[PDB]
C-alpha cells in the first residue's frame, strides 16, 4: 500500500502517510510524555515534553507535532531526548507553587508522575 | 561509688578484680542531655551544574 517504513529504536513499523512521531511510538508500543498533547484537540506544541530525538538530525523534534518521513530512527530513550524532558520538566516546576498537600490533584497529577 | 573502704576491699578480694576501675553504674562521665545544634553535610549530588540525573 502507501504506507512508509519507519523505525523506533531500531525496530520498523508500517505508518501511513500524516503520522506523528508520537503515533508511530505509540503504535511500537511506548508512550511519548506529553502534557499539551490530547488526541481529541488540535495540535499545539506549547509544552515541549514530546521532544524526542531523530537519529541523524542535531536539531530535537516534537513528536505530536512533526509528521514521521520513511527512513528516520526514533532514538526516544536517548541521552539528547532525556535532556530535553528533564530540561522542560525543570522549566514547568520552576515557577510552579508548591501546594501538592492541599491541591484536590494529588495522586492523579500528570505533573508529579511525569516529574518523577 | 558512695562505698567505704572496707566494703571495697571485700569486694574486690572476693570477686577478684579492680570493681571501682570498670564500674557497670552510669555517673557524670556520660554525655549531657543538651546539645549544641548540628549541621549534617549534603550529599555528593548537591552540585548547581553538571548534576542531570540521567547520568548517576
Ligand atoms: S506534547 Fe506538548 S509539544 Fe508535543
Amino acid at each position: 500500500s502507501n504506507l512508509i517504513e519507519v523505525f523506533v529504536d531500531g525496530q520498523s513499523v508500517m505508518v501511513e502517510p500524516g503520522t506523528t512521531v508520537l503515533q508511530a511510538c505509540e503504535k511500537v508500543g511506548m508512550q511519548i510524555p506529553r502534557f499539551c498533547y490530547h488526541e481529541r484537540l488540535s495540535v499545539a506544541g506549547n509544552c515541549r515534553m514530546c521532544l524526542v530525538e531523530i537519529e541523524k538530525a542535531p536539531k530535537v523534534v516534537a513528536a505530536c507535532a512533526m509528521p514521521v518521513m520513511k527512513g528516520w530512527n526514533i532514538l526516544t530513550n536517548s541521552e539528547k531526548s532525556k535532556k530535553a524532558r528533564e530540561g522542560v520538566m525543570e522549566f514547568l516546576l520552576a515557577n510552579h507553587p508548591l501546594d501538592c498537600p492541599i491541591c484536590d490533584q494529588g495522586g492523579e497529577c500528570d505533573l508529579q508522575d511525569q516529574s518523577m | 561509688a558512695s562505698a567505704t573502704r572496707v566494703i571495697q576491699l571485700l569486694r574486690n578480694w572476693a570477686s577478684g578484680r579492680d570493681l571501682q576501675a570498670k564500674l557497670q553504674l552510669r555517673y557524670q562521665e556520660i554525655s549531657k542531655r543538651t546539645q549544641p545544634p548540628p549541621k549534617l553535610p549534603v550529599g555528593p549530588s548537591h552540585k548547581l551544574s553538571n548534576n542531570y540525573y540521567c547520568t548517576r
